[PDB]
């Protein structure tokens, strides 16, 4: 309806509370396996932030799985950084992690993170 | 094992 | 870490994508029953926006339920408005629905919606 | 029936 009011901080507050659920491991419904390392998350959040998880979990079959193993060439630290971004909007980009973060974001199909990593790499050349 | 390629 | 960058529109983009999942009924894991009317939703989003659903779903037992029946005195239109707010940040407040929306928000323990309804009622008196 | 009171 046309006649609505909007709470400016609502989307951020919701994300904060989803991140708190993640940290307390409440209603997490998937374990993402990256090399030997394990990451518990919510399928909904993963889908909302990644082109790859949107595709996996829209699939009738793969969506009922509690474990998802990622390509062995995926750096765990790179995935951990991107998983923290999904739930907080903050990306921990450092000189020593930008290559692994960009490679991981391309794989996860996270367009904005890819574009940003490109601009930051171009600046250092 | 299997992975997501 | 101190050295992070932040994507301003990320939280809103995530909420938009969760709302799209809701409309397509993807990964919804609960039906909220209000009088005769039924509302499919994600437990995580319900918990993130409501003091009542946070309490229900932190409970070891009630969290494994796929159906939740609300108090019979709860107006379905009032709940539908608040459920739309949870997923979009926009509250459809009208003269003809403010009493039912406030009563529903008090029940759902949605503090900000309660406070706002109070200020809007005080203005019309 | 049961409800959340
Ligand atoms: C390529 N890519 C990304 O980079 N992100 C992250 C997006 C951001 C801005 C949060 O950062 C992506 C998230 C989604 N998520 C979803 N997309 C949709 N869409 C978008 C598409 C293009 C698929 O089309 C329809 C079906 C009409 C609606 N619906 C639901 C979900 Cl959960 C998808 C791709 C992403
Ligand atoms: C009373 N009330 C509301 O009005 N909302 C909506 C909040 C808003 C700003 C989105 O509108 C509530 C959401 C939550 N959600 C959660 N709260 C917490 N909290 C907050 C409390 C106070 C419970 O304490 C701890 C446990 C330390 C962290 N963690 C996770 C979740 Cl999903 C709770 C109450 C709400």
């Amino acid at each position: 309806a046309d006649s609505c009011i909007q709470f400016t901080r609502h989307a951020s507050d919701v994300l904060l509370n989803l991140n708190r659920l993640r940290s307390r491991d409440i209603l997490t419904d998937v374990v993402i396996v990256v090399s030997r390392e394990q990451f518990r998350a919510h399928k909904t959040v993963l889908m909302a932030c990644s082109g790859l998880f949107y595709s996996i979990f829209t699939d009738q079959l793969k969506c009922n799985l509690s474990v998802i193993n990622l390509d062995p060439e995926i750096n765990p630290e790179g995935f951990c950084i991107l998983l923290d971004f999904m739930y907080t909007s903050r990306l921990n980009l450092r000189e020593g992690n930008i290559m692994a973060v960009m490679a991981t974001a391309m794989y996860l199909q996270m367009e904005h993170v890819v574009d940003t990593c490109r601009k930051f790499i171009k600046a250092s050349e | 094992a299997w992975v997501i390629p």
